[PDB]
């Protein structure tokens, strides 16, 4: 569930390799395993939101969930136990009925056949797995799942048939994406190509597409008025998906020489995202004097007229100074109101990427101002993001407008909610803003976390809340609240369950928490005389559990404010760990470190449930493991262990020349 | 447990889960009655007066649910009018005996600043709008569980202002004094006026 | 310049093993006490929460309090007055820390806030609305008035009055400020309020005060990348509780990121600061990389009418590890820039900023040029600059905490003229303020001390005789604590000490006569006294008794009684003065002063009026003869002193007639033993220039209570006070609470005498 | 009748021990004066119509750093006064002879600046300050107060006395600064003292004579 919520655009080999770690962590059964992936694809597709992300949650259970399974049969008798598992969903008739009344078909009859078309599954199988879903079924437009389905094969060939241009005709590539620009169409394709692995081909195929309609050839009217909407069509599309999957498709990731692309450099410097706010006067917001006056004039000319030859990329460029300038003609007083309606509808009226870019400068720039000076500047927004001029509009002007509208929504939303303001554009944001307005906020931590233990699963709302928290209170407020709230637990089932559920939760950044965990609380938990009667058997072991699945699943080795954060973060680990294979790596340091603190409570004397505590450590330790987080383990720990009381000898020890002799001294000598 | 015991006890304690999980009627806290004043109490309603839990037989492992103050079901009978032989039935009031029975004091506080909190919201827009309704039930119930002592009045007053105190619940205040002024009214002359 | 006062280790308590570190707060007071956190790691973490008050003369004896903070403690912060310490951690929970019986060895914390989860990440007490500017060009100005003046400045939250709300505000790691104002009476009004509605994080914070009463308040979440946003907070109070109103300022982004050359480099925001609490429009920002750093000045200045506009940066540095802004409140406009580059005045103008090798840096305000370097021969984790500024406190990334002395005109040799008005300008600026000059008298050379102490006299004098009034006390501390410091002055200081108890004794007895009827009005009785005293020269005791009214000096024989040890001490000193005559010694002052001499003659008439009431209150003198009367013996030979002294331009020589009387006094009565007060355990008279003191913690390298004038035992079995200047020792509660002259117990609950605080001194057991 | 009361208090050692004495002698009847009959607990906070209780405490210059005067807000409880009245310590002192009276008059002034801008259901009222000290005045003009800075204690009783305020003086010790001080506070245009040495001035306001 929380692969499907936060990235479904990441790679199954990733997703392949978590999920056999999890599988061997907690010994899972293949039935059940493929089990739970199913049963939380369809209830993470019930709870899904109407809108991009039911279709995103159908292409995840649909066209990514069956690959994972496809990998695992490889790396890995799977028929057998696939089969099983589809017994095991096909009694829960609840669950199935749900999710076919929001599939508004039987969803169940395509997961059947696409296992069948994957090959998880044999033809009887599939056959009698159907009768049974029929038999238990009898107590105009497509549904989206059949248009996924359908559609992924029309992402390849779209593909192969626009890497040509049409065979250079331009009229028909209009065509074609007028066609994707209606209604829904466009979504189809990347839930379908985000789901398939393909979104970073697709987006290098627009991004070229782009940079080939950026300058334009000699023409008259009519063939340059064809060539800015193929301009506006494929920068539309491409702000969409950034902003929809995150901008890091849109990245080249390597340009051999300068020619980074126009979209890619717009995108980089001046598109708002959700953790980037930028510079209204970067240098990039200040390209020239030159062309900035020939922009003004010829916004102040009258219907362009003279989009023969303009070169968008330039022009796209300058608007935000050309919009500075008439920011600041209009705080003087030298412009009057009716001629800034003339100019914004000269912007938003002929090219919509234009008010894109504007915007973008505007909230730039109105995020940068104080209180009282932001009045004027958020009414050029509200004649840039207003309602459609009309009667000189290329074509497809209505489609255009509406996925503007998206984009405009989600550039704005942040500096409209600093301040009350409605631009009323008209859910497309669903989960945006869900902390509370003034309370602290380690209560919706505990509020949350309660809720997530009593249903016994992590929604999605509660994921993107556990995110936010995360972010917002930094990663040792946020491990050591959730483990505060741990410990308090008494009773068996409940702290088993409060940490299969916290490992999850976790793996938000598993790296920088298992640093905090195995740095920061379980040393105070282990230092302190006063703080170990919370670490008594029941919240113990599963503490325990928690910190050696964490240790494992880090050491063996995710969203995007993870990776800015810790690309922000400096710390000297040497410095913090001093200790009395690289060793500059952080995680070998606290290990290290966290085992010199093992063999040191172990040694001493005054045994307690602390000690308790570091004999569960290292016997999950063992069993844990297939043998390699004990490589660690200093050689003196071998003898110290049985003195507090085979197997824990003979894997701890990691069998080197030397490592023999002081297996083969507590072995004999226990 | 203790530290020595540890998983030998609580372990132990995680096997009789299926018992208790046999012997848990499922949907206990969200079921509630129609209130009638017939009497003729079913023991099933039957509220502990000290803690507000449902008594329950053994010492098995019980739902984690079990263990909380059922506050719903009170609240809920004291929302509906004529429960009044019902609330003594639930928390075992008698009156022949007075007994300041406290979490009944604490249930009719908040059902006090429940009801504050729903008059803020608008009371406008309807008026009768189940608000007045609800401030004259108050009236009446309040009066006989404070007057019978089984709640007392200055510790619900003062009580009452730690609950209002900042919340910033001002539009029917001139209610909850209209439910004050039913009190003292009815019993300035019983008591001292220190009360 | 920078030397090394001491360095104070702890014992064997260092090596934090298997926990990583923490970071420290550090806080430097008015008067000098520094509270500070360490990673102390000793089978405990409260090892880690415990806030230790360091008395800056006496390092060894540190105290310890354990704070009940659940989290590791952020922040730190002293009063405005230096009473009360806030201390907040992360998980909400700020205290206020009070002295417990006004001794700075006992803390206990009645009164706090809570925001409870959320770290705390910025916290201040509320401005009282008092800001003084310091105009160093008027430095011979002969007035205090034209060198130190009032600024106007506004208090946040006047109540009923020109009096300020005490109380502090709080920003939180959430987006949460919170306000919490104490009333005179012990009640709290706690309100917390979002800073804007986009809710976000909050890294760093700072938090300054404006002209107007509005705070305004900094946020940044850490990045470098990401806009240092700007808040003004607006308290009031609405008829019962707290209101805060916040309004969004103009942000700023930060150069570096602009570079377009290598901007990547320092990618961390690691400190925010303006740049002087009421000083709320320059802001210094220091971004780091894990190596490199750079800082930056930024200034709001208006022209987009507000906007943030860069002074200077530095060029490139290693990783900043600490950073301590000034706090002595210079003028800081042109003609002060001048002159203090002329004439080498350089307290106000650096801030500190250690490094993650060993040096530290002073560098100037406004241009940040580095005025010095001290290399440590590790890494200062802490860094705290002095009131005055010419000390800075420092704890390292270990146990170690450093004093430094910076000098005044950082290391340039300067005349010793020019040294003198330096230092003689802020002793003026401790005197007219009340904070305590012992940072000071770390830059004091011996050889220039006396002509220091002639300064302050002739600046004692040409003031406007309500100033002499208000700083005699202050100017005798001043004059003592200076004559500590060399060895030609060291024999005074005991004189300065007995002067000041002197004092207190002599309006402390003419305090206690109530005139039971008002004969010869328009003079009170200590002037009638003082009048008839000074007028009959008479050299008998009975003559001058006769002649005022004595039954006008009357009390209740219960308090007279009471009054007993102190008519002692003062018998007492007189016979050894008189006694010490012949031959200096604890008494060679007060011989050639005639006003001393004439309260000394005062108070034995007195004491002769008081005796005839009741014969108890009397000293006792062992008299080796049985038909004597040595009180007017005593007398006697003080008027024959004092004539000689009395006298208009006099300087007359005591004759040989009194030389052999005054030697005749050990045969006719036992000269005691006196307990002279300044028993010096203080550093600054121990240190030298160029040689650091190593201390350990706790090591520290005929028992009287100086004050109600009590002889304990060998051994004292009730505990007792200690001052932290002069040195004098009480007992802790009063001997008997029913005969207690409150009138003089009173005066001394809160200090001593000579100003400094009590501290508690644990008993020997031995 | 509505009165405006506020007392101004010398927080030193003297008029430590003689504090207690004098509040039951002559405080503690004056408020019940002003409050018909001792109060005792029912008395509530504000009604703005009414009579309204103010203390001012004020101390030598040896409180260094610490601020002069400690002022609390108005009150309606007769019984808040009187816990206030208890609740002050008397602590300071030093080798010295005189207070600060010009800072406690002072920030009477203001006080009652802001009671006129309180208190416009009544033009005037009966606006009495008493002055509870033990010691000559200092001559330090005001330095912690706005308005009414760089005025010595002359100056101010002299506003004081004119524009109705009623000055009244108590004091454990008969003096003859106090004495002058009330002479000059004159409004424009009976032995009260219980003990002989105890020298008390009342202009205004009525108390049990002895
Ligand atoms: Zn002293």
């Amino acid at each position: 569930l929380l692969e499907g919520t936060m990235n479904l655009t990441g790679e199954t080999q990733s997703l392949v390799e978590q999920l056999t770690m999890v599988k061997r962590m907690q010994h899972i059964p293949t039935p059940l395993f493929v089990l739970e992936i199913w049963k939380a694809c369809f209830v993470g597709l019930i709870e899904s939101p109407e809108g991009t992300e039911e279709l995103k949650w159908t292409a995840f259970t649909f066209l990514k969930i069956p690959q994972v399974l496809v990998k695992l049969k490889k790396y890995s008798d799977f028929t057998e136990d696939v089969n099983c598992a589809f017994e095991f969903l096909l009694k829960l008739t609840p669950l199935l009925d749900k999710a076919d009344q929001r599939c508004n078909c039987d969803c169940t009859n395509f997961l059947l056949q696409e296992c069948g078309k994957q090959g998880l599954l044999s033809e009887a199988s599939v056959n009698n797995l159907m009768a049974k879903r029929k038999a238990d079924r009898e107590h105009n437009i497509q549904p989206n799942i059949q248009l996924i389905l359908r559609a992924e094969p029309t992402v390849t060939n779209i593909l192969k048939t626009m890497d040509a241009d049409h065979s250079k005709s331009p009229e028909g590539l209009l065509g074609v994406l007028g066609h994707m620009l209606s209604g829904k169409s466009l979504d189809l394709l990347l839930a379908a190509a985000a789901a398939t692995g393909k979104l970073k081909s697709f987006a290098r195929k627009f991004i070229n597409l782009n940079e080939f309609t950026t300058y334009g050839s000699e023409e008259s009217t009519k063939p340059a008025s064809v060539r800015a909407l193929l301009f506006d069509i494929s920068f539309l599309m491409l702000c969409h998906v950034a902003q929809t999957y995150g901008s890091e498709v849109i990245l080249s990731e390597s340009r051999t020489g300068a020619e980074v692309p126009f979209f890619e450099t717009w995108m980089q410097t001046c598109m708002p995202e959700e953790g980037k706010i930028l510079n209204p006067d970067h240098p990039c917001f200040r390209p020239d004097s030159t062309k900035v006056e020939s922009l003004v004039a010829l916004l102040n000319n009258s219907s362009e007229m003279k989009l023969v030859q303009m070169k968008w990329h330039e022009a796209c460029l300058s608007i935000s100074a050309a919009i500075l300038e008439i920011l600041n003609a209009w705080e003087n007083g030298v412009l009057a109101f009716e001629s800034i309606q003339k100019i914004t509808d000269n912007i938003k009226g002929k090219v919509c990427s234009l008010a894109v870019c504007a915007v973008a400068w505007l909230v730039a720039h109105v995020r940068m101002l104080g209180l009282d000076e932001r009045e004027k500047s958020l009414q050029m927004i509200r004649q840039l993001a207003g309602p459609l001029f009309s009667e000189n509009t290329l074509q497809f002007y209505n489609e255009r407008v509406v996925i503007m509208n998206s984009i405009l929504e989600r550039m704005c939303a942040d500096v409209l909610q600093q301040t009350a303001t409605q631009i009323k554009f008209p859910d497309t944001m669903p989960y945006w803003n869900l902390l509370p307005p003034k309370r602290p906020i380690k209560e919706v931590l505990t509020d949350i976390f309660a809720k997530v233990l009593e249903k016994g699963w992590v929604d999605s709302r509660s994921i993107h809340i556990f995110d936010t928290l995360l972010h917002m209170g930094g990663v040792y407020w946020f491990c050591n609240n959730l483990i505060k709230e741990l410990l308090k637990e008494t009773r068996k089932e409940h702290t088993l369950r409060a940490v299969e559920l916290l490992y999850s939760i976790f793996c938000l950044d598993m790296q920088q928490v298992t640093l905090v965990l195995l740095g920061h609380i379980l040393p105070g938990l282990l230092t302190d005389s006063s703080k170990w009667h919370s670490l008594m058997d029941p919240p113990g072991t599963a503490l325990a559990k928690l910190a050696v699945w964490c240790a494992l699943s880090s050491y063996s080795s995710a969203s995007t404010r993870q990776k800015k954060r810790h690309r922000e973060d400096i710390e000297d680990y040497i410095s913090l760990f001093p200790l009395d294979v690289n060793m500059r790596d952080p995680l070998n340091r606290v290990l290290a470190n966290l085992f010199l603190l093992i063999s040191s409570i172990l040694g001493s004397r005054t045994a307690g449930p602390h000690t308790q505590f570091v004999q569960w450590f290292m016997e999950e330790c063992v069993d844990c493991l297939e043998q390699s987080v004990l490589q660690f383990m200093p050689f003196t720990t071998v003898s110290e262990l049985v003195k507090v009381s085979k197997v824990v000898l003979a894997i701890t020890d990691l069998s080197l020349p030397l490592g023999r002799q002081v297996a083969a001294k507590a072995i004999a000598a226990l | 447990p203790h530290w020595l015991l540890g998983n030998l006890v609580s372990d132990f304690v995680d096997t009789f889960r299926p018992t208790a999980r046999i012997n848990s009627i499922c949907g206990r806290c969200s079921l509630l009655p129609v209130v009638n004043n017939s009497g003729a109490i079913c023991n099933s309603w039957k509220l502990d007066p000290a803690t507000l839990r449902f008594p329950l037989k053994g010492l098995l492992p019980y739902d984690k649910d079990l263990f909380e103050p059922q506050t719903a079901l009170l609240r809920y009978v004291l929302e509906q009018p004529y429960s009044r032989d019902m609330v003594c039935n639930m928390l075992g009031l008698n009156k022949q005996h007075k007994q300041r029975c406290p979490v009944l004091e604490d249930q009719l506080v908040d059902l006090v600043v429940y009801a504050m909190e729903r008059s803020e919201t608008e009371e406008k827009f309807d008026d009768g709008g189940t608000s007045q309704l609800l401030w004259q039930h108050l009236s009446s119930q309040l009066i006989f569980f404070v007057l019978f002592q089984f709640a007392s009045f200055p510790h619900m007053v003062l009580s009452l202002h730690q609950k209002l105190a900042g919340r910033g619940l001002i539009k029917g205040r001139d209610h909850l004094m209209w439910v004050l002024l039913q009190f003292i009214s009815g019993s300035i002359q019983k008591n001292a006026l220190a009360d | 310049m920078m030397d090394l006062a001491y360095v104070c280790e702890w014992e064997k308590w260092s090596k934090s093993t298997h926990c990583p570190s923490v970071p420290l707060a550090c806080a430097w007071s008015c008067r000098n006490l520094i509270a500070f956190t360490m990673d102390l790691r000793s089978d405990d973490q409260d090892l880690t929460r415990m806030i230790h008050i360091l008395d800056t003369e006496h390092p060894w004896d540190l105290h310890s309090i354990p704070s009940e903070h659940h989290e590791a403690i952020t922040c730190l912060e002293w009063d405005q007055s230096g009473s009360r310490l806030l201390s907040a951690d992360a998980d909400g929970q700020i205290k206020c820390w009070s002295m417990a019986d006004h001794l700075a060895n006992s803390w206990e914390s009645s009164v706090g806030s809570l925001v409870e989860g959320d770290p705390i990440v910025a916290l201040s007490w509320l401005h009282n609305g008092v800001k003084l500017a310091l105009h160093v060009e008027k430095s011979g100005a002969s007035s205090f008035g034209e060198k130190f003046s009032r600024v106007k400045f506004s208090p946040s939250l006047t109540l009923f009055g020109g009096k300020p709300m005490e109380g502090w505000i709080a920003v939180t790691v959430s987006g949460l400020v919170t306000v919490s104002l104490l009333k005179p009476s012990g009640q709290v009004l706690t309100s917390t309020e979002s800073l804007c509605r986009l809710r976000g994080r909050v890294a760093l914070a700072d938090i300054a005060f404006t002209g107007g009463g509005n705070i305004v308040v900094a946020t940044a979440d850490g990045s470098s990348a990401s806009p240092v946003q700007f808040y003004k907070v607006c308290v009031s109070v609405v008829s019962e509780k707290c209101r805060i109103d916040t309004e969004i300022l103009p942000s700023l982004f930060m150069r570096c990121t602009t570079d377009l050359n290598r901007k990547d480099k320092f990618p961390a925001i690691t400190h925010l600061k303006f740049l002087a609490r009421d000083m709320s429009e320059q802001v210094l920002l220091c971004a780091s990389s894990q190596t490199s750093s750079i800082v930056e000045c930024w200034s709001l200045r208006k022209e987009t009418i507000l906007k943030w506009r860069i002074l200077s940066a530095t060029n490139d540095l290693d990783r900043v590890s600490a950073v301590a802004l000034p706090k002595l409140p210079i003028s800081l406009t042109n003609t002060d820039l001048k002159v203090a580059s002329d004439t080498q005045f350089y307290p106000g103008l650096g801030l500190a900023l250690a490094f993650h090798d060993g040096s530290v840096h002073i560098v100037h305000r406004l241009s940040l040029q580095t005025m010095a370097v001290f290399y440590s021969s590790v890494h200062l984790k802490a860094m705290q600059l002095s009131w005055t500024s010419l000390a800075l406190v420092g704890i390292d990334s270990h146990g170690k905490l450093s004093v430094l002395r910076l000098s005044p005109s950082m290391g340039h040799p300067l005349e010793v003229g020019l040294a003198l008005r330096h230092l003689l300008f802020l002793l003026e600026y401790c005197m007219v303020t009340g904070y305590d000059w012992w940072d000071i008298l770390l830059h004091v050379q011996p050889s220039m001390v006396q002509s220091l102490v002639e300064k302050l006299h002739e600046e004692y004098t040409r003031q406007t005789a309500a100033l002499q009034q208000v700083l005699s006390t202050r100017i005798l501390a001043m004059k003592a604590s200076l004559c500590k410091l060399s060895p030609c002055t060291v024999t005074r200081v005991c004189d300065y000490h007995t002067k000041l108890f002197l004092i207190a004794i002599s309006s402390t007895l003419k305090s206690l006569l109530r005139p039971h009827f008002l004969n010869t009005p328009d003079k009170s009785p200590g002037d009638r006294l003082t009048e008839i005293c000074t007028k009959i020269t008479d050299v008998d005791i009975d003559k001058v008794m006769i002649n005022l009214k004595t039954e006008e000096f009357v009390l209740d024989m219960n308090t007279l009684q009471a009054l007993q040890q102190l008519l002692q001490w003062v018998g007492d000193f007189v016979l050894y003065l008189l006694a010490s005559l012949p031959n200096l010694r604890p008494g060679h002052s007060f011989l050639r002063d005639g006003t001393s001499l004439g309260m000394l003659r005062e108070l034995m008439v007195v004491i002769r009026i008081w005796g005839l009431l009741k014969p108890s209150c009397l000293p006792v003198y062992t008299a080796t003869s049985d038909t004597q009367d040595s009180m007017s013996l005593l007398f006697r030979l003080l008027t024959k002193l004092w004539i000689c002294c009395r006298d208009e331009g006099p300087a007359s020589e005591p004759d040989e007639a009194l030389v052999d009387e005054c030697c005749l006094l050990p045969s006719q009565l036992l000269i005691p033993s006196l307990d002279w007060l300044p028993a010096s355990d203080g550093l600054v008279s121990r240190l030298q220039p160029k040689q650091p003191l190593r201390l350990q913690f706790g090591r520290a390298p005929p028992k009287i209570d100086h004050l109600r004038r009590l002889h304990l035992g060998a051994c004292p079995t009730e505990e007792c006070k200690a001052c932290t200047r002069c040195g004098c020792v009480t007992m802790l509660k009063s001997p008997n609470r029913t005969t207690a002259v409150k009138q003089w117990e009173q005066r001394w609950i809160k200090n001593c005498l000579c100003g400094g605080l009590w501290w508690r001194v644990p008993l020997s057991y031995p | 009748v509505v009165a405006d009361v506020v007392f101004v208090i010398e927080g030193t050692a003297n008029l430590g021990p003689y504090f207690e004495g004098l509040r039951k002698h002559y405080l503690l009847p004056a408020i019940e004066y002003f409050n018909g009959g001792p109060p005792a607990e029912t008395d509530f906070g504000g009604d703005y119509g009414g009579t309204q209780y103010s203390l001012v405490v004020f101390n030598t210059v040896d409180c260094a750093p610490e601020s002069y005067v400690q002022c609390h807000a108005p009150t309606s409880s007769a019984y808040e006064f009187v816990t206030w009245l208890d609740g002050i310590k008397f602590m300071g002192g030093g080798g010295e002879s005189c207070s600060l009276i010009a800072e406690g008059l002072s920030t009477a002034l203001q006080l009652f600046d802001d009671f006129k801008k309180m208190r416009e259901q009544i033009g005037q009222t009966h606006r009495v300050c008493l002055l509870i000290c033990n010691s000559p005045p200092y001559l330090l003009p005001a330095v912690e107060s706005t308005t009414y800075s760089g005025c010595t204690t002359e100056n101010l009783v002299q506003q004081i006395g004119e524009r109705g305020i009623h000055f009244s003086i108590v004091s454990p010790r008969k003096l003859p600064a106090l004495r002058l001080l009330f002479e000059k506070a004159a409004p424009p245009a009976t032995d009260v003292s219980q003990d002989p040495r105890h020298m008390v001035l009342v202009r205004g306001l009525v108390l049990p004579v002895g």
